[PDB]
């Protein structure tokens, strides 16, 4: 259960619901994994990704340094979109971006949610 | 198709038995009719005749009175009334018949039933085609409810009334303290001494008039003695209830006027006469009003429904806690009966005639009133214990002030202990005499203090308090503890002679759990607390509209409080531990709710007993409603919590408290005019009766894990709530 | 050394102001002894005066007694005296004073040293306490409105007139108020007579109403009702006169001492508390250049009144009221007696239709915030004021939400009929604001030609005023003139010390808890930790507080720390110890984010234990009350019809003094533009700046 999931059903309540409807059959425990989730060393795929991306937006400051700001192409997000880091002016990222929630309006994985059915 | 009126004096609790024959009437698939301002309504016709749907009796139960009107009518009769008052009924094809009302209003429906003969009139004159005078032809069913404060023929409002007069009287306490003073209250009841009697054993009162019962010769000097002796034992005020018919042996009457100036006159003390009026007719209906009304009006439908032309008549009562069918005319010869034994002064026979439980409120209050001198009571040599055990319920000290006095009546020591088994094994006991319990009826909590604790691990300290104090017999006033109590002293007689001793005990808990008993003190007073919590809820969503309260209530895994109180506040659900639900059932109500937000009755109200589900906990159920909920309704929750217990008891609790301790101390000195399981009982109210049961064979009727009772008798009452919302 | 004593009839909230004597002066470190039995005890000397600690809380007509009594206060050091009574009782203490120079004929007789002729000499400081806005009078009114209230259900019934006998052989301000309180059809009072042809008046309304198919008629009778030639106006010949005029079914009651019994209301209990404080200040600062005095409350604040000049007074009321100097009687009443009386008559009697001269204008009236007790009335008022005044009527229902969605529809006379009574929002109320529905709502004033608007509100009704004065410059649609009235159980609105509903909720929260205290009598030694309403705003817990007289109640307006916390702990601890074993702590529900409800009731239980253990309750909606008290009741109608009349003043002739608040303000109520507002008011914890109350909060540690 992702943690903002819902304002309702909270963890509790469906620890509560799977019990109850469970009786006879199974148990349920709860477990909040936490900010154990933060920490720890990185594994090597965001070390690299750390690394590699970082790298890539100091040859751009670079790049755009050489030229002497006031464009909106000079404030960016250098992210990941379909095979390609592109840098993407924050003004053209309102747009994408619902504010409320701090989430993107397309996530990409979001095709993959047949997946969980299908394997499990 | 029904009609349904309302006759006679109003009485609260009227709304709730009309909206409950009219809910029951429509669950059922009939068409019912509100029929406007009693008979008169049913003499004029037209629009005082009209069609009730399920959204008309919403709103109406919490108030006082009747919403569709009552009136006198002199047309009703006269023959040429009825006349009318049958073709009326005939062009809207009514032929069953709900009255609600007094003995009036009840002869008039015998009266009228009688003559439904007058259809052949309707066929000799122009009136109505042959066909009908057949069709609708001796297919007139009536039943009758009977609402009127007098108890005149338990009747609906009459708690309500008295709530109303014992609410006077406690406004009134705080008023004749200051200085001194003694105040004449004349009551309702025509020619009935019900209301009059239970209030004044509500009350404490110092004397009481009463219409069945005058006073005998001498009386004026009797009662100038025993208000000199209060003023002699420091009493600040006195307190004389009056019904408005009293009368001398002779019938003639006595006033409230006559007892000031004999008052004033004999001992000059400074007095005041107040007349209720016509305040004990109004007000809030009673919790206990309110699931009376509901459940008579639910059986009045039924016995429509069931009727047949060659049944008889009837009129739905309770008579020990069940719905039952009286004969109609058998009931009114009944009532003649007794005005009849007034007149010829058969003055026994009138209070024959009006019960077992009339003559029980009689014997009692004289008892508990007048002492005799010390000198004329024999005395025995047996010192007799009173304690309070778990926690406090409204009517323990109406309890202890009843034992008490019987007690020393009977010519026992009283001694009070404190604290209960805590107390007991510290040897906190202390005599206690007819002076020191005055007052204490209408006083709420424990005055000598009560606690949970068990006597198990204290049984040696508590065997030496026994025999220290010379103790002969207990009486417990308490909840599940004490029973758990009376168990564990009962297993100890083996090891400790000192238990060896008759132990009785009552039941006083706002949970109503104790195995043996269908009552407990203290629980009327926490419905009246929830059911006016709940009024209020109710107000504030329907201001708001669009809302949905669920609401945790107290009684542990019993189910009761909830039950009823849900019964009394017309909650549309009440979640219990005595009946598993699940997510089904949940959701269930749900989409009804919604269904209810597309009507004018735009709230919801939901209770849950405080221990019914492990999983689906209040918050539980508050995100179910809110999250199904969104875009229709919203909800709140709101835990009662400790202010259910309530503070001073309801009339109810009062004279539940007082009459069956009393009972209970009879049965002690009883007992020692003479160790096993049966000098150890729970004395409970079992289906009309009150009954002596032994501990031991109360243990196979009992569930120890959730401690409450195997069978619970309101269970019955489940589907009430489902129709009645 | 202090002696307190109560004389005369006897209020509901004696004992609070005793209470608040003895402990202020305590506090103040004077000795305090009680007086029992009046001035009797004070004669008869000996047992009747008694010292009384922190845990405790004919003759005197002749010179002889009071020698006596003059001698028995010496005996004990007294001289300072506190007298709780009514006219007679004041006017003894008056007379008391002037003589104390016989001090003398005890030093003539053996009686006293001369020493103390000149010790004790002038040195008699009295002030006066009434209990007969005047102590009792609040609950005397809750009593009547009870049984009024209750009356009605069954008048209902029957289509019955009822004639009620309420207290006043003098004072008709009771019957005036009750009258005001229930929308009585009728009212009879000492202070003005009804003037000749009130007879066919009288029968006239009752006919009319019967036409307007009204189920009941309530008519209130001062005790001491009279006419213009000072003959008395009995229930009895009441009654006949309907009977007789009309044949309607009629029935009498004498209310009786009732009204002088029962629990006090909360605004009593804490009226008698702040004047037993003044009290005892009062005589702490008097001088022998100081008159004798009365502590009163004028305008929300203690005042001190000369005792001679009230005494005076009320002779004069009598006098006037024996010649017919009736206009007089009622000008000696005071400025709120009239205006009682003259709401009273704009409400109760309507002009025939073409009598009342027409307005062109169309005036909404709307609901706004949480629901309120007096909600109801007020819209009564604001509407037949509305009418009286020639304009037509709108009513909105559901607030901005329904004003948005145009649920709005005509209102009369005769549809708030028995309004007044009731709690909740008959129109509905919502909290949702104006701001993202502005075209919708434009839309509907055009289409309803709205030409002034009254809401009767909380907070959200102030923050919709500042939204729609901000969109006056793109909709001229909400250039009109608008006024909102204060409503909520909180009284959170910046520009009123007091709004609708609050004092409902008060006695709520007061009768729980005396209920909770009435119970429990069996653990002894327990701690209730009670969480209230009010938003940020701590007034409920605050003088709830002090009404139940609770051992603390924490609120956001005072911050607290764990010390405060562990402090009030030790103190109830040692509290444990003497025979006052029942705490009560009361938690305004916004006051900590982190110590909350649960965080109090654990520390108190852990650091209680061994000593005492603890409950928690959240009281909850409930608060928002069932029917709202009598305060309430005339409270909304009075402030409401004052709006409809500032409404319709402002229309015979926009900015921002277009655009008020219509609050209380220190005696005063006063139109506030929401602009002026502004700098007021706390947003983000959507309460005022100042709150007048907070200058009472020394007031509970020492009346605990
Ligand atoms: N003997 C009767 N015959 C016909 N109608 C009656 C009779 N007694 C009472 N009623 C009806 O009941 C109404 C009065 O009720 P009442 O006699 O006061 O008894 P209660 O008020 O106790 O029902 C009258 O309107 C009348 O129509
Ligand atoms: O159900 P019991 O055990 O008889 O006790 C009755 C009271 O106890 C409660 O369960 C609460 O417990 P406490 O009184 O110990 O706080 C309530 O339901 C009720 O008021
Ligand atoms: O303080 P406000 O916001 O004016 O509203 C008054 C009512 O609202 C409350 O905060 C409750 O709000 P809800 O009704 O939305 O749950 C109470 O404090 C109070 O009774
Ligand atoms: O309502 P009315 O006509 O005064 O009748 C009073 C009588 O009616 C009763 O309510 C009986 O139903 C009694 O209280 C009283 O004796």
């Amino acid at each position: 259960r992702n943690e903002s999931c819902s304002e309702n059903y909270t963890t509790d309540f469906i620890y509560q619901l799977y019990s109850e409807e469970g009786k006879g059959v199974f148990d349920c425990r709860k477990n909040v994994l936490g900010h154990m989730q933060q920490g720890g060393a990185p594994s090597p795929f965001d070390r690299n990704f750390g690394t590699k991306i970082s790298a890539r937006a100091m040859e751009w400051i670079t790049a755009k340094l050489k030229e002497a700001f006031t464009t909106d192409d000079s404030i960016c997000v250098l992210g990941i979109s379909k095979r390609n880091v592109i840098f993407q002016p924050v003004a053209e990222l309102k747009k994408q971006t619902d504010f409320e929630h701090r989430i993107p309006k397309e996530q990409w994985w979001l095709k993959l949610r047949p997946l969980m059915k299908i394997l499990a | 198709a029904i009609g349904v009126l309302t006759s006679g004096g109003d009485a609260q609790g009227m709304n709730a038995a009309v909206r409950a024959v009219v809910r029951m009437g429509i669950y059922v698939g009939a068409k019912v009719y509100f029929i406007y301002e009693g008979y008169q309504g049913m003499v004029d016709g037209g629009s005082n005749i009209a069609e009730a749907d399920w959204e008309s009796v919403s709103s109406i139960l919490q108030v006082g009175g009747t919403i569709i009107g009552s009136a006198r009518c002199q047309a009703f009769r006269t023959r040429e009334g009825r006349l009318k008052a049958a073709c009326n009924l005939l062009q809207r094809g009514i032929t069953n018949l709900c009255v609600i009302g007094g003995d009036g209003s009840l002869t008039g429906a015998n009266l009228f039933r009688k003559e439904w003969s007058g259809l052949l009139e309707e066929l000799a004159r122009n009136g109505q085609i042959d066909k009908e005078a057949v069709q609708k032809y001796a297919y007139l069913n009536v039943v009758g409810m009977v609402g009127s404060i007098d108890n005149d023929f338990m009747t609906i409002g009459t708690d309500s009334a008295l709530h109303r007069i014992i609410e006077v009287v406690d406004a009134i306490m705080t008023t004749a303290q200051s200085h001194q003073r003694t105040f004449v209250l004349e009551v309702m009841g025509r020619h009935c001494g019900y209301l009059a009697l239970v209030s004044a054993l509500a009350c404490g009162a110092d004397w009481v008039f009463l219409p069945e019962s005058p006073p005998e010769e001498g009386w004026e000097e009797q009662m100038c003695v025993k208000l000199s002796e209060n003023r002699a034992r420091k009493k600040r005020l006195n307190i004389i209830i009056v019904a408005e018919g009293a009368i001398d042996t002779q019938n003639k009457p006595i006033t409230s006027e006559k007892i000031k100036e004999l008052v004033v006159t004999q001992l000059g003390y400074d007095t005041r006469v107040t007349i209720l009026g016509h305040v004990q007719r109004g007000g809030t209906p009673s919790a206990f009003d309110r699931i009376l009304a509901s459940r008579m009006g639910v059986e009045a439908v039924i016995a429509l429904l069931e009727a047949t032309p060659d049944t008889p008549a009837c009129v739905v009562s309770l008579n020990g806690n069940h719905a039952v069918r009286l004969p109609l005319m058998e009931c009114v010869q009944m009532t003649q009966d007794v005005q009849k034994a007034m007149d010829e002064r058969r003055f026994q026979d009138a209070v024959r005639l009006r019960g077992r439980s009339f003559a029980g409120n009689l014997n009692t209050y004289k008892r508990l009133a007048i002492k005799l001198p010390d000198d004329q009571i024999p005395k025995t040599n047996c010192n007799v214990a009173v304690i309070n055990v778990g926690a406090p319920a409204a009517g323990m000290n109406a309890a202890v002030r009843s034992a008490v006095r019987v007690g020393i009546a009977d010519g026992h020591r009283m001694l009070a202990i404190y604290d209960g088994f805590d107390g007991f094994a510290k040897g906190q006991i202390k005599e206690i005499g007819w002076t020191d319990v005055g007052g204490w009826t209408g006083q709420g909590g424990s005055i000598l203090g009560t606690k949970r604790v068990l006597p198990g691990k204290y049984l040696e300290e508590i065997a030496t308090q026994m025999r220290t104090h010379s103790i002969n017999a207990l009486l417990i006033i308490g909840g599940f503890e004490a029973y758990l109590g009376l168990l564990e002293l009962s297993a100890a007689r083996e090891k400790h002679e000192e238990f060896c001793v008759p132990m009785v005990m009552v039941p006083a808990t706002v949970s109503n759990n104790v195995p043996g008993s269908d009552f407990s003190i203290g629980a009327d007073t926490a419905l009246n607390t929830i059911t006016d919590t709940c009024d209020r809820i109710k107000q504030s969503a329907s201001g708001t509209k669009r809302r949905v309260f669920i609401i945790e209530t107290m009684g542990g895994y019993c189910g009761y409080l909830a039950n009823m109180g849900g019964l009394a506040a017309g909650a549309d659900a009440a979640y219990i531990f005595e009946e598993p639900f699940d997510i089904r059932d949940l959701q269930s109500n749900v989409e009804h709710l919604t269904e209810k937000m597309k009507t004018t009755i735009q709230r919801g109200l939901v209770l849950r007993n405080e221990s019914c589900s492990e999983n689906y906990t209040t918050d539980f159920i508050y995100q179910l409603y809110s999250e199904e909920g969104k875009g229709v309704f919203d909800c709140r929750k709101n835990v009662l919590g400790h202010m259910q217990q309530g503070g001073a008891p309801s009339p109810f609790d009062r004279n539940f408290g007082t009459k069956i301790s009393a009972r209970a101390m009879e049965w002690i000195t009883a007992k020692l005019k003479e160790t096993t399981d049966d000098s150890i009982c729970v004395l409970g109210i079992s289906k009309r009766n009150v009954i002596f049961q032994p501990v031991a064979e109360l243990k196979k009727q009992t569930d120890f894990e959730h401690r409450i009772p195997k069978e619970q008798w309101w269970l019955k009452l489940r589907p009430l709530m489902k129709i009645l919302a």
